[PDB]
RNA sequence: UCGCUACUACCGAUUGGAUGGUUUAGUGAGGCCCUCGGAUCGGCCCCGCCGGGGUGCCCUGGCGGAGCGCUGA
RNA sequence: UGGUGACUCUAGAUAACCUCGGGCCGAUCGCACGCCGGCGGCGACGACCCAUUCGAACGUCUGCCCUAUCAACUUUCGAUGGUAGUCGCCGUGCCUACCAUGGUGACCACGGGUGACGGGGAAUCAGGGUUCGAUUCCGGAGAGGGAGCCUGAGAAACGGCUACCACAUCCAAGGAAGGCAGCAGGCGCGCAAAUU
RNA sequence: AAACUGCGAAUGGCUCAUUAAAUCAGUUAUGGUUCCUUUGGUCGCUCGUACUUGGAUAACUGUGGUAAUUCU
């Protein structure tokens, strides 16, 4: 597990490799764009508060916010979608997207420190 | 999916044709949208053209035209009676072209008291509210006093039209497609073509 | 009533038939005034056209339709549907190589208005194109010759 | 096909533009325009094969794009711009004008003329139809719309407009004894007077036609165009004067007039 | 009438297997249309910390929060 | 008012409606520069509606090879017609409800076949004929086989997408991507056909 | 340069498997329909912040995932 941690209002993001579960144990079961304290990931996290922006699972393939399927999924995706774009008018491809419920099947973990 | 062609059909003659070709897309259909009673919604088609095509699910209002009188209103529409092509259309109360409906007389009202000055629907016993004393007992000057009254002569109704107002519900005829033009209209159903439909609805029962 | 036998209510749709009147009108008559038109290719309107109380919108005198196109003929063999019947036309094919002919026939499913009342089988009779009436009617009765076996 | 074409071969190009076999597979194709792309000279034939200005289907690129070349007074930079009958085509920078008129074989011709003479054109009225709180119309074969027309301009008859201001001057109407020039079928180019009409209803009209030698030919009456009348052509006429010599005499100009040498 | 060598095709057990075309019945991917659904994204409010303008009250700027508020996507 | 051979046409008048998945009535760019704070000249993009052009579609009439060891077919499930509508760009059993029982057939329907895409044309030929026409022009169809769509003025589009059946490429085994009846080229097939 | 926007990619090319009143050819019809474009018309014809309105989003910067794709 990594965190793609992003801070928007001093504009850097940084990249913190995480290997234990009881930093990640707060993390599990919540859906994209939920608010969660992140206390426990160490000793200078105190009163920081983040939300889940999103994330990558093992093989590589996006979170998107309205799925709510613990796995991977096949959706047809049009323009106005996340997770595609399209090479022509009105082309609409069937791809995989894993759903927006964080578990230990992801790589990357992209976070927003909102306070 | 539907394909309107005339190549799936047998010839004259009985025999099956074998196609030459697939299904082209000029030959499309639609899927009827048909058009209930409630608060409007409408959906819009994109057909040949780029033009836009008004599939209305639900109506609620629709103006109509008393012919006899030159008196288009905007009423709203209660019920469907009766229906010539099916009658299961009836029970689903499905709004389709000449189908009958009844309507709100209530606009008409308005207009042949403000129009005539005579009480038209009104019961017997006569319980006259002030706010309408004003346009059925109005104060006339002299040169109104006599065109009130030269209107009055023939403002005579056929006597099958003010048992509908009696009850407030009139009966029309829609004379729009409405799953084509997304509204409701027509006209009020008068004279012998309403003492046609009306031994229909009563023989239907 | 000698019309209205359908399950929806048979009017001429561009005549306004609930006009008001006043009591010399009611009293006088009740008069029905009906719509007919003048097909522009000499064909005469028959009286029946003029006088009649059928209702037929496929009739060319009375109905929504222009005769535009081919105006042929034929003789009557079939009438057994409503208000159309089947007329044969008759012609002699050439064979290049033998320098003769040879007989062949065709039918025609054709609209018969009710102005043309009391026509038997195996009269000629002019047909003139329109639009697709059904599925294999295109042509409609114009007028009716009776065959010379007649009086 | 699924939608419009946008290529013309050779050979199925018409036979007029007088387009060799050899040069190429496509033809010019002409753009949409005033008229029929059967009907028209598109101006890369008027200028690189009657005029021989240019070389090649660039040149008449970089002449059209200097802006030198105004049909009808106003400046093409299309070069399959399709020019048609009785269209004025002005080149300034040289001090010529043409306009095209059929000659007696059935093509078009390079007709030089007077830019006094370049400052109105004919057209034939086409339908005329009025609308829109009551205001009256025309419709001519150039597609030009002249509301506002004089009340005797009838259908097939000719009007005189002006280059300028797009209004019309004077008219001629359709009646016997006037002058008329063929521009369709195979009696194309060819002038004569109007000596009869005969009325097909349901079908085509048929126009009779008398030259100015007594040579009669008829023609369906869409493809009659008023030039005069009278006798007299309010445009000028080619080097022919619409009249068509049978093969036998028009070989008998060639071989007497070839002794004029020396 | 009556003796040798081989091919063509059919019958040909084997209820030998594999695949098409018509239909009986059952099932029915995916798109579209309808009725729902509502993950999320705004906006308008309401107070709290407060400036200026006008005259305790109104409009403005920074935010903050809460509400099954009430609307849009 | 104007028209056609013929309108239920074009215009006019009156009463109303006008779709929140909205109908137009310009919050746009450039170049020369100005005339008495206003008034500007040429263009470029747009734009509802009308006309035209380029078409497309759906129809009318007439026409095609072999077969009777194919003589009756079509009609539950639309076959022929009538009425009312649904759908559709619109005319129509196109489709649905209720009816009527019709429609085609030795003048060869219906069924099967074709070493059948149709024409313009080609070979041969006294005159008549016979046979070929995949092939560069016109028209149709189709992109491995059926099917369904998105976008758009236009496609049921395959050098677009989504499925299924048939093949088949990579793979770290979780997945990903395909469509030469375009030009070359390869294999296979075959008597039989050229340069990556 | 890039990327957003517009337009095109529905033409051209290839082949002949289907298909026998079908395709197609000649002849007519749309008075039974749609038409990007071009050309002409029309575009103060409506009686009811403007000396200029609102929110996003690429390219870009910066941090990543996947063995792998014109993936994101």
């Amino acid at each position: 597990m990594k965190l793609n941690i992003s801070f928007p209002a001093t504009g850097c993001q940084k990249l913190i490799e995480v290997d234990d579960e009881r930093k990640l144990r707060t993390f599990y079961e919540k859906r994209m764009a939920t608010e969660v304290a992140a206390d426990a990931l160490g000793e200078e996290w105190k009163g920081y508060v983040v939300r889940i922006s999103g994330g990558n699972d093992k093989q590589g393939f996006p979170m998107k916010q309205g799925v709510l399927t613990h796995g991977r999924v096949r959706l047809l995706l049009s323009k106005g979608h996340s997770c595609y774009r399209p090479r022509r008018t009105g082309e609409r491809k069937r791809k995989s997207v894993r759903g927006c419920i964080v578990d230990a099947n992801l790589s990357v973990l992209n976070l927003v420190i909102v306070k | 999916g539907i394909s309107r062609d005339n190549w799936h059909k047998r010839r004259k003659t009985g025999g099956k044709r074998k196609p030459y070709h697939k299904k082209r897309k000029y030959e499309l259909g639609r899927p009827a949208a048909n058009t209930k009673i409630g608060p409007r919604r409408i959906h819009t088609v994109r057909v040949r053209g780029g033009n836009k095509k008004y599939r209305a699910l639900r109506l609620d209002v629709g103006n109509f035209s008393w012919g006899s009188e030159c008196c288009t209103r905007k009423t709203r529409i209660i019920d469907v009676v009766y229906n010539a092509s099916n009658n299961e259309l009836v029970r689903t109360k499905t709004l389709v072209k000449n189908c009958i409906v009844l309507i709100d007389s209530t606009p008409y009202r308005q207009w042949y008291e403000s129009h005539y000055a005579l009480p038209l629907g009104r019961k017997k016993g006569a319980k006259l509210t002030p706010e309408e004393e004003e346009i059925l007992n109005k104060k006339r000057s002299k040169k109104i006093q006599k065109k009130y009254d030269e209107r009055k002569k023939n403002a005579k109704i056929s006597s099958l039209l003010e048992e509908q107002f009696q009850q407030g519900k009139l009966l029309a005829c829609i004379a729009s497609r409405p799953g084509q033009c997304g509204r409701a209209d027509g006209y009020v159903l008068e004279g012998k073509e309403l003492e046609f439909y009306l031994r229909k609805i009563k023989a239907r029962k | 009533a000698d019309i209205q036998t359908e399950r929806a209510y048979q009017k001429q749709p561009t005549i306004f038939q609930n006009k008001k009147r006043v009591l010399l009108g009611e009293t006088g008559k009740e008069k029905l005034p009906r719509y007919y038109k003048n097909i522009g290719l000499g064909f005469k309107t028959p009286k029946e056209a003029i006088e009649g109380t059928y209702i037929d919108k496929k009739c060319p005198f009375t109905g929504n339709v222009s005769i535009r196109g081919r105006i042929l003929s034929g003789v009557v063999t079939k009438m057994k549907m409503q208000r159309t019947i089947v007329i044969r036309r008759d012609y002699l094919h050439y064979i290049r190589k033998y320098n003769r002919f040879e007989k062949r026939h065709k039918n025609m499913s054709v609209h018969l208005s009710p102005c043309f009342r009391d026509v038997q089988i195996g009269d000629i009779v002019t047909v003139g194109e329109c639009r697709p009436l059904s599925k294999t009617v295109r042509f409609n009765v114009l007028k009716v010759t009776k065959a010379a076996g007649t009086k | 096909a699924r939608g419009p074409k946008k290529h013309l071969k050779r050979v199925a190009a018409p036979k007029h533009w007088m387009l060799d076999k050899l040069t190429g597979v496509f033809a010019p194709r002409p753009s949409t325009g005033p008229h029929k792309l059967r009907e028209c000279l598109p101006l890369i034939i008027f200028l690189r094969n009657r005029l021989k200005y240019a070389l090649t289907g660039d040149e008449v690129k970089k002449i059209c794009m200097q802006r030198f070349i105004k049909i009808d007074g106003k400046v093409r930079t299309d070069i399959t711009y399709p020019a048609g009958f009785m269209d004025v085509i002005s080149i300034d920078k040289t001090g010529e004008n043409f306009r095209l008129i059929y000659d007696t074989k059935g093509r078009f011709a390079v007709h030089r003329i007077t830019p006094e003479e370049a400052k109105y054109k004919l057209c034939k009225v086409r339908k005329i139809f009025v609308g829109t709180k009551g205001i009256p119309h025309l419709v001519t074969h150039d597609a030009r719309t002249i509301r506002y027309p004089d009340p005797l301009i009838k259908v097939n008859d000719t009007i005189q407009i002006d280059l300028e201001t797009g209004k019309i001057t004077d008219f001629i109407k359709f009646d016997t004894g006037n002058l008329c020039m063929v521009t369709g079928g195979a009696n194309l180019g060819r002038i004569g007077v109007i000596t009869n009409r005969e009325r097909h209803p349901g079908s085509f009209d048929v126009v009779h036609v008398k030259d100015a030698n007594g040579n009669s030919f008829a023609t369906r009456l869409s493809n009659i165009f008023v030039i005069g009348k009278g006798n007299k052509p309010w445009i000028s006429l080619p080097r022919g004067k619409g009249i068509r010599l049978t093969i036998a005499e028009e070989r008998d100009k060639r071989l007497a007039a070839k002794q004029s040498s020396g």
